[PDB]
């Protein structure tokens, strides 16, 4: 019942085997952005799928950057 | 000639006696000659700072036969209580032994043996081995049938005794 | 040098005792040795059992010089006032109660003898709280204030009755169950709560006001005392807590009680105080880190303290440990007091690494109970919903991020001082072999288990962690930067600790990965030592991961296959590991030894049994017998019933040759039984047979069978043989090399038909066909065997037929009863110490037959009943715990047969039920078996409770058509007086009544019976007053009504 | 020793200890610079070769800031030395592919045991990123400089 979901993940991780490193640092530049793009879609899926029916649990995870916030204020040094 | 004066206290027909006795002779005792009183047995071991003597006081477990009972207990140099993991009572008096011997010495070295571990259906279940920890106790598992941890309680005594935490017994 | 009528001269009281000879005759007690000693010894004890002894004890104290003198009279004085208090005269009572109490103001007032007679003083002490149990409060209520006067008054005088009070407190609570009635019990406690307030002033005046240290510490004993049972008003509506951190618990002289003090505190689990446990624990680290500071070395410091500093550090590690587990949920919700939580984690973390079992326990407990909870949370989410790459932290219920700066350390501190999974010893048996023991259940077996666990549920909270930290740990072994073999061994535990706690594909990788590794270590190592630990721990390892073994067919055949090329090593140790490897690997895998695996298209065990003789050729019987073992089960794992008889017959092929050949040679000559080689191979055949069994099971019947009538033939070839030897030299000669494995062989061959009887399942085959030959080899030469030639296992062994025969046996019981029965009894009937196996097993039969085969008591003659009633009645009578309980049980299951058999019960009960009566009272009356005392109620309430029930219908007189119940009563109380004429009817008479009261309230029969045998321990006299018998009486009434309450519900 | 504690020998050692030990420094450093191809292919040495990076582990805790900067050059020369043939292959070290990831050149193999001690060496005792001076002026103002450039 979730051991799929997560064979299924550990396989779009597995299913990317990068690109080949190969040319002129700016045609490697343009391989990494690829990859970093394909990255993007990876995490994308991983996270629609957690929508799916486990999002109730990993939600938040984009929105840590208004909580990380809220913690950031209330520093408050009201003592020693 | 470096001896100690060692009291063996706990349950009648628990192995004191048989314990007493494979340290001494070395053969396994298999019948329950109920102790009267106390019987007094020199043991000695050779340890990597020369010989020991254990004066092993091994007392009556048996009410009826405790005749002096807590007397033998004076001048005593360590204890042994000991008790039967199959028998839950003979743990259950542990308590009572304890009391009655720190009674007659308040600071004393201690070991609490479970004597005949090698019995399958052992009963006291070493989770519910506790009393040592808040009375500061040693404890050690032993079984005088399969020799386990057979010198473990005196080794650690004699550790005590003189003071000599890397204090080794020897063979010779 | 004394002769024994000389000292019994002194038993002459119309004439002046020596001192001076008393001083001898103890000297010599405590000096001398052998018979001096044993004579002093006894003279000594005959004396304090004398009745009018006490009465030279006064002369004794004011002239005796030797403290240990003292202490015998103290002693006799003891005995006399737990006796016969209520039977001495007043007036002498009052007269050495005025002695007793001066002496010891005047001991006190010398502080030299205070250091020198500490015991002296101790042991008055309690001679002192047993006459105030006797007496106080009815007759002397103004002792407590008048002492806390006397206390007032001298600060000596009030550390010594601060001790009294502690062992008052210690007699009252801690020690009074087994010496006290219930009911004088409860008044004393009440009395003492009542009366606690003054103690308790007094103690918080000496707190804050006394400088006299050993006093301060005396106050503190007497204090902790007291927590076991005080209200909780007294503890923490107080400056104590306060006064004991800032006072006392940065003393080293008073450190030690006072944290044992707190740890008590920290017991109590009650929400009306939280506030104060919160103060508590903020004060005390704040404490505890003046004293010791966070950076110091715990382990260096216990290694290198003294006695008081490591006992300090045990009482800390207690100290936390109970009042974090009781308290994690308070010290949570205070985000302020954060910071502190994490320091006591943090102690433990350095407690944890002292060299010593008992603390390392300690953290053990706390670290479980908190994985405990971390893992009842958890799972909800990590378990019950998938995870992904650091997903875990996003799900973190609250509770967990509280401890997870402490989780990997927790995680280290396992995998770095994890313990040995299973200890096994070189036993040598009876018959001389040194044999592998695993021990079972021992205390380290124990420590494994738990930490275990503890490191599989921090696992299923975060695995990827642990995983990187024996990785990590694992590579540290291979740069070769914490290389030792201890620490090698401990990490490959650990490893094999947690199988089953990763997700299948992570398991699979990371075994990938540690055997790599392990394999690129062991090309590295030099050095055939170093090299034969890494396989050992290779071998452990994959052994302890069958799940990954299953998925792969190819590396378990590699494995052992590499496994026999060990198997030829000479090496010390390789064999037996590979050995061990091998048996944990066919119990996990037999399905995949048999199935047809793919790439081939036999069954591994095919080879295996083809190439036996290659692999054994450099092994050991004992290693021998271990493989055979494994292949048994792989053998039970087949289905094909054919198949399995054929692969059993070219299993036992070699032992089978041998066995025929030896089986020849006998048929030849006899005399080749008296080769010691041969009666070797036999035992070696035996064992390998035994073992086969085992392992196999019911099917081995086959195997059995071939060979099963020639065995027993052999047995008997073989009992004969040594009897006469035996007859030639008695029981020396069972010390000769021969005689001993003949009866090795005789006990494999016992134990090899209990082993294939056990898990048999064709009674009706079993019983037709197995049985009958054992009556006649056997039992015939059983009783034909003389008593030291006769072999204590066959009784258990025939046990364990019945117990799996039952009624299929019924009709060969009496047969074999007729063989054996009265030779056993004739053996044991004399006494209750020699031949103990016979004795234990003899009854272990019984109890198997009356539990199953109850119809052969129903045919047997009354003579042959009675005779085993009388040998039961001489078994629950044995001092031999374990023969008293088997008695017992054998007891009552015949009871609840009779009852189950209504036609006989009426004449039994009429034949045999005051003699039991008689019998069970002579025991239960007895101290010695006290152990039994939880069986001994339950069947009288029982039988009681059939004298209620009307369920014995025929009166027990039948002279006389009384009510059961009320011709019980009176036959009871007849004999209770014979046996105990001292006593007081009315005593008897509430007894007996809360015995038929009690019957179905089994704890409290149990304490009942507890009350009567502290009840003949005194002689009581005419004054009732301290025997509460209205207060008992009401209870008995209340409890009557409830039992009444019951039946009427019912 | 390989178990001494290089540091606490240095504190407490006198010069010719504190001269032995940047001059043990110093021969490791070079040797293993001009020869560890050599060394590496030969696996008898293996485990010599793991006593030495343990050494100038020992070594880079000296409270020295000389020995540590010889031994960071050291390891500096293994990193360089150790050429990212495919990055790629590291990223796939996590749950990414695998056979790229065991595609690892070889020394980087031979170097894992290690690798993550020179990171947790590097973390343990990283220096200060920037250094800032108070600057009296002719003119007496006091004023902040960062320096650039410096040893540091």
């Amino acid at each position: 019942d979730l051991l799929k979901a997560v064979r299924l993940i550990k396989f779009l991780y597995q299913s990317n085997p990068p690109p080949n490193p190969e040319g002129t640092r700016q045609a490697r530049r343009n391989r990494r952005r690829r990859w970093r793009e394909r990255q993007r879609q990876i995490h994308s899926i991983s996270e629609r799928i957690l929508s799916t029916y486990l999002g109730r649990s990993a939600e938040p995870v984009p929105l840590q950057t208004v909580d990380e916030m809220t913690k950031k204020f209330g520093t408050l040094t009201i003592d020693c | 000639q470096v001896q100690f004066k060692l009291v063996l206290v706990g349950d009648g027909g628990t192995g004191k006696t048989t314990f007493v006795k494979r340290h001494l002779t070395g053969e396994f005792e298999k019948k329950y000659v109920a102790t009267l009183g106390v019987e007094v047995h020199p043991l000695v071991f050779h340890t990597n700072r020369g010989p020991i003597k254990f004066n092993v006081w091994d007392t009556a477990g048996l009410e009826k036969f405790g005749g002096l009972r807590d007397g033998y207990y004076i001048q005593a140099q360590c204890a042994i209580i000991m008790f039967d993991v199959t028998s839950r009572v003979t743990y259950k008096n542990v308590p009572n032994w304890h009391r009655d011997l720190v009674r007659v010495c308040e600071n004393i070295p201690i070991v609490l043996c479970g004597n005949k571990v090698d019995i399958k259906d052992r009963k006291v279940k070493a989770k519910s081995i506790v009393f040592h920890r808040k009375k500061n106790l040693q404890y050690y598992d032993i079984s005088a049938k399969s020799n386990y941890n057979f010198e473990k309680p005196f080794l650690w005594l004699a550790r005590k005794l003189i003071g000599d935490p890397n204090l080794e017994f020897v063979a010779m | 040098m004394l002769a024994d009528h000389a000292a019994r001269q002194l038993l002459d009281f119309s004439q002046k005792l020596d001192i001076n000879l008393l001083d001898n005759v103890v000297n010599c007690l405590y000096h001398g040795e052998g018979a001096q000693q044993r004579m002093a010894q006894e003279v000594l004890t005959h004396l304090k059992e004398h009745p009018d002894a006490w009465t030279r004890v006064d002369t004794i104290l004011e002239f005796s010089q030797n403290m240990n003198t003292k202490y015998y009279g103290l002693q006799i004085l003891e005995n006399v006032i737990k006796t016969r208090w209520k039977i001495l005269p007043r007036n002498q009572c009052e007269g050495i109660k005025k002695y007793v109490v001066g002496l010891i103001i005047k001991t006190s007032s010398d502080p030299t003898c205070v250091e020198k007679e500490k015991v002296y003083i101790g042991k008055l002490n309690m001679i002192l709280v047993q006459i105030l149990k006797q007496e106080w409060p009815k007759h002397w209520p103004t002792f407590i204030s008048d002492i806390v006067g006397a206390s007032r008054t001298s600060e000596s005088l009030c550390q010594n009755n601060m001790v009294i009070l502690k062992l008052l407190s210690e007699e009252v609570f801690d020690f009074s169950s087994g010496q006290i009635t219930q009911v004088k019990s409860k008044h004393l406690k009440d009395s003492m709560c009542n009366e606690f307030s003054q103690i308790f002033q007094l103690c918080q005046f000496v707190m804050e006001n006394s400088q006299n240290a050993p006093l301060v510490h005396a106050t503190l004993e007497t204090l902790l005392r007291f927590l076991n049972w005080i209200p909780l008003g007294y503890i923490f509506e107080t400056k104590l807590i306060s006064t004991l951190i800032y006072k006392f618990l940065n003393v080293p002289m008073f450190r030690n009680v006072s944290l044992k003090c707190l740890t008590e505190i920290a017991g109590v689990s009650v929400s009306q105080y939280e506030e104060q446990f919160v103060t508590l624990f903020t004060l005390t680290m704040m404490q505890l880190k003046q004293m010791l500071p966070l950076n110091t070395n715990i382990r260096l410091a216990y290694s290198n303290g003294k006695d008081d500093e490591q006992n300090f550090i045990q009482n800390l590690s207690l100290f936390l440990c109970t009042f974090l587990k009781e308290h994690d949920q308070l010290i949570e919700k205070r985000l302020n007091l954060r910071e502190t939580l994490m320091e006591a984690l943090h102690y433990m973390l350095l407690v944890s690494e002292v060299e010593e079992t008992e603390i390392f326990k300690i953290c053990l407990e706390y670290w479980n109970h908190l994985a405990a909870e971390l893992y009842r949370e958890s799972p909800f989410s990590t378990s019950a919903s998938p995870l992904l790459s650091g997903s875990q932290h996003f799900d973190v219920p609250p509770r967990r991020q509280l401890y997870l700066p402490m989780l990997f350390k927790v995680r280290l501190l396992m995998v770095s001082r994890m313990a040995k999974p299973e200890e096994v010893l070189v036993v040598e048996n009876d018959q001389g072999e040194v044999v592998r023991e695993f021990m079972k259940d021992t205390d380290s077996i124990n420590l494994y288990k738990n930490m275990r666990e503890t490191l599989v549920y921090l696992t299923h909270l975060d695995y990827v962690d642990t995983e990187r930290i024996m990785t990590e740990k694992l590579h540290n072994q291979v740069n070769g930067t914490e290389w030792s073999w201890k620490n090698l061994n401990t990490l490959c535990w650990a490893i094999g600790s947690i199988s089953g706690a990763m997700h299948e594909e992570d398991e699979k990788r990371f075994l990938v990965t540690v055997i790599k590794d392990l394999l690129g270590l062991c090309e590295q190592k030099r050095g055939k030592d170093n090299k034969a630990i890494i396989a050992s721990n290779i071998m452990y390892i994959v052994g302890q991961y069958p799940r990954f073994l299953r998925a792969h067919w190819k590396f378990l055949k590699t494995v052992v296959n590499k496994l026999f090329e060990f198997m030829h090593e000479t090496h010390d140790g390789v064999q037996d590991m590979a050995c061990d490897t091998f048996i944990k690997i066919a119990q996990k895998c037999r399905r995949h030894f048999v199935q047809v695996q793919v790439g081939e298209v036999m069954p591994f065990i095919d080879e295996i049994l083809n190439n036996i003789n290659t692999i054994i050729c450099d092994l050991q019987p004992q290693q021998v017998h271990t493989f055979y073992e494994a292949v048994g089960y792989m053998i039970g794992a087949q289905t094909d019933q054919t198949v399995q008889e054929h692969l059993i017959e070219k299993y036992m092929l070699l032992p089978n040759q041998v066995w025929d050949s030896i089986i020849q040679q006998a048929t030849k000559n006899v005399d080749i039984l008296k080769d010691p080689e041969t009666v070797k191979q036999l035992g070696s055949i035996l064992k390998t047979n035994v073992r086969a069994c085992k392992a196999v099971g019911h099917p081995f019947v086959i195997q059995l069978g071939r060979i099963y009538l020639d065995m027993l033939n052999v047995y008997k070839c073989l009992s004969e043989n040594i009897s006469a030897a035996i007859q030639a030299n008695g029981e020396m000669v069972t010390k000769q090399p021969l005689i001993r494995s003949m009866r090795t062989v005789k006990r494999e061959t016992l134990k090899l038909i209990s082993g294939w009887v056990s898990r048999s399942n064709d009674p009706q085959m079993v019983a037709e066909n197995f049985v009958p030959p054992l009556l006649d080899a056997v039992l015939i030469d059983y009783q034909r065997n003389v008593p030291a030639a006769r072999e204590p296992e066959v009784l258990s062994t025939m046990a364990i037929i019945v117990n799996k025969l039952g009624g299929h046996i019924t009709a060969e019981i009496p047969q074999i009863f007729d063989a054996v029965f009265e030779c056993t009894l004739n053996m044991i009937n004399k006494d209750f110490e020699e031949y103990p196996e016979h004795r234990t097993n003899f009854f272990l039969l019984l109890q198997a037959v009356n539990s199953h085969c109850f119809p052969a008591f129903l045919a047997i003659p009354p003579t042959q009943f009675k005779l085993v009633l009388d040998s039961i009645i001489w078994a629950f009578k044995h001092t031999m715990r374990n023969v008293a309980d088997t008695g017992l049980q054998i007891l009552f299951t015949l009871l609840q047969n009779v009852a189950q058999e209504e036609a006989a019960a009426q004449s039994f009960y009429q034949t045999y039920f005051c003699d039991i009566l008689q019998h069970i009272f002579s025991v239960v009356t007895d101290t010695s078996h006290t152990a039994g005392l939880t069986m001994h109620a339950s069947i009288l309430a029982y039988m009681f409770n059939l004298v209620e029930e009307g369920k014995i219908s025929t009166s027990l007189n039948p002279g006389n058509p009384v009510n059961n119940q009320i011709f019980l009563q009176e036959y009871v109380a007849n004999l209770l007086k014979s046996a105990f004429p001292h006593l007081q009817d009315a005593q008897v008479k509430l007894f007996v009544t809360g015995l038929f009261s009690l019957n179905q309230d089994i704890p409290a029969f149990k304490e009942h019976l507890r009350d009567f045998l502290v009840q003949i321990k005194e002689f009581a006299g005419e004054d009732t007053s301290d025997l509460f018998l209205e207060e008992r009486e009401i209870a008995l009434r209340q409890a009557d009504e409830e039992k009444h309450k019951r039946q009427m519900s019912v």
